[PDB]
């Protein structure tokens, strides 16, 4: 069912978050370290992964493609732990990287709130939250390819 | 091991709340997905 999702690990504890979009769970490969999902009675088992992206999906390929557009706010969807869900609205920064521009959030969340959707104005994700740099924290919007 | 709870729908919200900085910084990714600052 699409939403964002937390991921718990079993006492039990928030190891982070992730999208269910189009029948494939996305979330941050640091969070689950590609280990299977129980989602019900149901197993969900990873099916691509980069540990350099930092990325995973399952059940599915990696299916989220909007890209932030450079000039607008965005909103992180953040779930941390024990927190209803709060949207977080944002000018990103950017990662200059010597292979092109990122954009980054100047936002800093427990943890567990890592694989976070970061979302445009049209409420299309573009990218995840929690993996980044400090210099205060401050995260990549990493989006995967479709 | 490890499971999944739903928290609430992928959507924009009209009321939020605007914070944060916009920093402009120069970085490095290296193979373990680690990035870096450069100077
Ligand atoms: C349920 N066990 C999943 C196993 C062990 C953890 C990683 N993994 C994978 O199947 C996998 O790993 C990468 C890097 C991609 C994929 C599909």
């Amino acid at each position: 069912t699409d939403g964002v999702y937390r991921v718990m690990t079993r006492g039990s504890t928030q190891v982070g978050v992730g999208v269910m979009q189009e029948g494939v769970f996305h979330t941050m490969w640091h969070v689950t370290k590609g280990a299977a999902l129980r989602s019900g009675e149901g197993r969900l088992d990873p099916y691509w992964g980069d540990v350099k992206q930092d990325l995973v999906s399952y059940c599915g390929p990696w299916k989220l493609d909007a890209a932030w557009d450079g000039l607008s706010e965005v909103q992180l969807l953040a779930v941390p732990p024990g927190e209803r869900a709060k949207n977080i609205q944002t000018l990103p920064g950017i990662f200059k990287t010597k292979d092109g521009d990122i954009g980054a959030v100047a936002l800093d969340y427990p943890a567990g709130t890592s694989g976070s959707p970061i979302l445009d104005k049209s409420g299309r994700v573009i990218g995840l939250y929690g993996n980044g740099v400090v210099i205060s924290y401050v995260s990549a919007i990493t989006q995967g390819k479709r | 091991d490890m499971y999944i709870e739903r928290a609430g729908d992928i959507t924009w919200e009209k009321d939020a709340e605007v914070t944060g900085n916009s920093p402009r910084l120069d970085v490095a990714l290296d193979e373990s997905g680690d990035f870096s600052l450069v100077e």
